[PDB]
RNA sequence: CGAUAGAAGAAGCUGUUGGAAAGCAGCGCGCAAAAGGGUGAUAGCCCCGUAUUUGAAAUUGUUUUCAUACCUAGCGAGAUCCCUGAGUAGCUCGGAAAACGUUAUUUUGAGUGAAUCUGCCCAGACCAUUGGGUAAGCCUAAAUACUAAUUAGUGACCGAUAGCGAAACAGUACCGUGAGGGAAAGGUGAAAAGAACCCAGAGAUGGGAGUGAAAUAGAUUCUGAAACCAUAUGCCUACAACGUGUCAGAGCACAUUAAUGUGUGAUGGCGUGCGUUUUGAAGUAUGAGCCGGCGAGUUAUGAUAGCAAGCGUUAGUUAACCA
RNA sequence: UUGUGGUAGACGAGCGUUGUAUUGGAGUUGAAGUCAAAGCGUGAGCAUUGGUGGAUCCAAUACAAGUGAGAAUGCCGGCA
């Protein structure tokens, strides 16, 4: 099995598993956005339950 | 390792024919129609040991109603009396007694009538 | 324990040997033997079943008859798999592995607990190599031995150091009995042996061994 | 156990087979586990992994992460760690006394580092091309040293 | 040292069932031979062989030794002179090779075009420093890839629908103008001793006789299943509405894996098949004329999880390869 | 004591076929096959006897599968 070359680029692993991955919604069309907005989003993420055992697999 | 069927499905399928034994014709004969007939026939037989259960009852019932129904007493109010006076007796036996001693139920019939309840 | 010689005759000797106790293990390990034992059974395998797919039997790659309108049923091809021309659909394959991975400590395991059941129990003597020469290479004279010591019907192993000829010679013609090397007995060549003759040097060997 | 009696320990060889062809007895024919008549139960199999029946997948949805030094490698470290090394049973740790202990390969050049907080009784000498402050206050509390190769 | 024919090569009788012993039993014997095949059943000692020791006039293969051609040889000094692969390396315009969808490196269809050890190329655009290497000339064993064929052998491979399409005279019969497509079919008995002769018949053939242990082993030739077609003991059936059965039930006829037995079923109650696919099928939806054989979750390489075993806290475990 | 209708489906426990490895056993005084019968099991299934048949087969514990046929207007052969 190959490693997806989408996959990874986009999906960090963690000591426990966790996959981190970075918020949508933050290449353009600034202005359409909150300072809120913009300052929530650029903090990372973790992928949820219902897409961890997808990603598992797929990395 | 070529495993080759012999002597298995031929076995199988001769017990199923020799369950359908008595059969007319093709129902006998084929393995395939002689399985089907004996699927029906175990569907048949389950439901009639449970109507079997029903139907002797009434036959029991009907014979005895007929017994009291000579003496001018009815089933409906022989069962009555019978429950009244604690007496515990199937309506098998009973008719089996109207049937074979004719004495001795009406014996049970007389203190059933008027003797006082308990 | 007590392991004792034999001799040539079929009289014991009067001296028994002591044995060190790390020959012998207070514990016993089933579950490795089992494994060794069964990768012992495979790779003896051959694997040289080999069958025709649908692709490799020779045969007409062209539609028998058309597709619709005919009264017959759709075919595809004359060898199918459901044709009588033979198109096998899985079948047995010559690239199959049937080998089995055991690691190194299990199967020194496996070989400890089975030298310590085998050991230390009937049919167990020590042999030496006046013996291995008395023979004179012929199987008279083994057979003889093995009636004096009543081993005729059991299958015992000759576990050998130094691959002695005269004993060799003979022992080949007999389908029951045969010698091996230390570096060349197994698990399931020694718990087939059911009686086993073991060497003081081979004896010195195993413990070495084990470490 | 004999070669006419051997036996697996209960609970590892055998395990129920799920036969997928034989029979309606075993919770298992026809059908085979597939369902029925869909996508999933054809030859082909269940498409492919990630794939959301056409709806912008999750990894096509998100942004790509930077990779700022493009066609490198990093540089590997071999580390010892405070918390463990007490366990190791040496004194002077050179980089030949980790060769003899076979911590490190004969045939590895990697820079050696000390990290760690842990508290170690015994005095240690290390010989080490990176030492963390703290880590170095730890091993110069005790009446240890360490000399920073370069 | 082998290859292409070969020579020698040990060890058993008696009795019993049996057509026949080699089986079985008793008493023995040989083995560097207990691999295998045949011999009237299942033979270490009946035969051929096998282990082992050997042998080539002639052709041919490998290796070694000797001689003999051919090639093959070091370290300094001075001179400051000469030579070191040109339409070549670069560059431009279109393509490509490399993991790369053209880009440092390699290559080229069109055009242009250098320098000469203080020289030229390279170290992912490029420049400088440092370092590495000597393009535009040629040849190169070994490890590597494969088996139509020859010899020996093996198989938890197949055993006439299987195995090569082809166990038989198979790429045949046959189909097509042609390329091309492409079958089925094995077994008497130890030994033909293959049935002389008689009877019926025109004859084949059949019934006896004869051979044979067996002829219901007879050339239709091992065993002979079901569907299918006929014969017969016993029971029932010509006023009867039937998915053909089931539960009760007389009478009739027998006697068993001895069992409140078996075969048939006048009559009474109940009763619209099997798979598929559908909200829903007795179905005026679908699939099967019947019987028998064949016919669809595998293998290789990896990932995750459950269970179990080995080894354990500077652990655990090898891959290729060698024996 | 509470329970035991059941399709898709999940889980657990077993039967049967062929072969291999270890043990033991039967067989021309008759093995497999094959037919019949008024047997034994909760189920896959398993015996006993007799006829035919003429040489291999069975039991236990493990292992490996071309391992289970009623349907595919399924293929082949035979017969309605
Ligand atoms: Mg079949
Ligand atoms: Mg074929
Ligand atoms: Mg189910
Ligand atoms: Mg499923
Ligand atoms: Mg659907
Ligand atoms: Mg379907
Ligand atoms: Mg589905
Ligand atoms: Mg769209
Ligand atoms: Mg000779
Ligand atoms: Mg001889
Ligand atoms: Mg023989
Ligand atoms: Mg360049
Ligand atoms: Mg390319
Ligand atoms: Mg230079
Ligand atoms: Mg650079
Ligand atoms: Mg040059
Ligand atoms: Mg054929
Ligand atoms: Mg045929
Ligand atoms: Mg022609
Ligand atoms: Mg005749
Ligand atoms: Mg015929
Ligand atoms: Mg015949
Ligand atoms: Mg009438
Ligand atoms: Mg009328
Ligand atoms: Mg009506
Ligand atoms: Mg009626
Ligand atoms: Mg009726
Ligand atoms: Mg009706
Ligand atoms: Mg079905
Ligand atoms: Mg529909
Ligand atoms: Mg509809
Ligand atoms: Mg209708
Ligand atoms: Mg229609
Ligand atoms: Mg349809
Ligand atoms: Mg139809
Ligand atoms: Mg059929
Ligand atoms: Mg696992
Ligand atoms: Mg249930
Ligand atoms: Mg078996
Ligand atoms: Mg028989
Ligand atoms: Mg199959």
């Amino acid at each position: 099995m190959k490693v997806k070359s989408a996959a990874k680029k986009r999906f960090k692993l963690t000591k426990s598993g966790q996959i981190k991955r970075k918020h949508a919604y933050t290449s353009h069309l600034a202005p359409h956005k909150t300072t809120k907005q913009k300052r929530h989003l650029r903090k990372q993420g973790t992928v949820s339950a219902s897409d961890f055992k997808r990603i598992g697999n797929l990395i | 390792m070529r495993i080759k069927g012999g002597k298995q499905t031929r076995v199988r399928r001769k017990k199923w024919l020799k369950q359908a034994s008595g059969s007319f014709g093709t129902r006998h004969a084929s393995y395939k129609v002689a399985k089907q007939t004996v699927i029906q026939a175990a569907k048949y037989a389950y439901r009639d040991r449970r109507n079997k259960k029903r139907d002797f009852r009434s036959l029991w019932i009907l014979r005895l109603n007929a017994a009291l129904r000579e003496q001018g007493m009815t089933y409906s109010v022989f069962i009555n009396l019978l429950k009244k006076h604690n007496i515990e007796i199937n309506r098998k036996v009973l008719s089996e007694l109207a049937i074979k001693e004719p004495s001795k139920f009406n014996l049970i019939v007389q203190k059933v009538k008027s003797e006082q309840p308990k | 324990a007590k392991l004792k010689l034999i001799k040539i005759d079929g009289s014991f000797e009067t001296e028994p040997v002591k044995l060190s106790p790390g020959l012998i293990a207070k514990e016993l390990k089933q579950q490795p033997v089992f494994d060794a034992v069964l990768v012992e059974q495979a790779s003896w395998r051959q694997g040289t079943h080999s069958i025709l797919t649908k692709g490799e039997v020779r045969g007409g790659g062209k539609k028998p008859y058309k597709q619709k309108h005919t009264g017959k049923a759709r075919q595809g091809s004359t060898r199918n798999p459901h044709f009588v021309g033979g198109g096998i659909v899985f079948g047995p394959k010559p690239n199959r592995n049937y080998s089995l991975k055991l690691n190194k400590k299990a199967h020194t395991a496996a070989l400890h607990t089975v030298w310590s059941e085998k050991l230390a129990s009937d049919n167990t003597h020590l042999v030496d190599q006046n013996l291995f020469n008395k023979t004179e290479g012929k199987t008279k004279v083994m057979m003889q031995f093995l009636k004096s010591a009543k081993l005729l019907d059991k299958n015992v192993l000759f576990v050998v150091n130094t691959l002695n000829t005269n004993l060799e010679q003979s022992t080949s013609n007999i389908k029951n009995v045969q010698v091996k090397h230390l570096d060349k007995v197994s698990v399931r060549d020694l718990m087939l042996a059911n009686a086993l003759l073991v060497e003081k040097e081979v004896l010195k060997a195993l413990e070495g061994k084990f470490k | 156990m004999e070669l006419n009696q051997l036996k697996s320990v209960p609970k590892a060889r055998n395990h129920k087979t799920k036969t997928l062809g034989r029979g309606h007895g075993s919770g298992l024919g026809k059908t085979s586990g597939r369902g029925q008549k869909g996508q999933k139960a054809r030859k082909s199999g269940l498409t492919r992994p990630g794939f959301e029946g056409g709806q912008t997948p999750l990894y096509r949805r998100l942004p790509k992460f930077g990779n700022a030094r493009k066609g490198f490698l990093k540089q590997e470290w071999v580390v010892l760690n405070l918390n463990k090394i007490a366990k190791l049973k040496l004194d002077k740790i050179n980089r030949a006394s980790l060769i003899e202990k076979q911590v490190i390969s004969a045939k590895s050049q990697l820079p050696i580092k000390l990290i760690g907080h842990t508290k170690l009784e015994k005095p240690l000498h290390f010989e080490v091309h990176k030492v963390s402050k703290q880590a170095l206050k730890a091993v110069e509390n005790a009446n240890g040293s360490v000399k920073l190769l370069e």
